[PDB]
């Protein structure tokens, strides 16, 4: 079994701050798997920050940024989409359990 | 890679 907790959330922030998360992730040999469904994921989330209050947590895999699939996308490009968005970001993530 | 956002 793979228990999936999917959420799609909107982050809104001032310029004096970040969204409050570390994004990590990778080649071309990645094949999406229930255990590991995406390339980029959240390494940590600032508990006192914006991405935490919206429900993002350590270990969330990033599925969609601002409406676009980023399952197979590389770190620099995903970071770019996120940076284009400015002070708002719509992201879809999944948490995998068991 | 890693990036604080």
């Amino acid at each position: 079994d793979y228990i999936i907790k999917e959420k799609t959330v909107l982050l809104q922030k001032k310029d004096s701050e970040g969204f409050g998360f570390v994004l990590r992730g990778a080649i071309e040999e990645f094949t999406p798997t229930p255990a590991f469904p995406a390339l980029q994921y959240l390494e940590s989330v600032d508990e006192g920050g914006v991405a935490w209050r919206a429900g993002l947590r350590m270990g969330d895999f990033l599925i969609e940024v601002n409406g676009q699939n980023v399952v197979k996308v590389g770190h620099r490009q995903v970071v770019n989409m996120i940076r284009q968005g400015g002070n708002t970001l719509m992201v879809k993530v999944v948490m995998v359990t068991r | 890679d890693e990036t604080n956002l």
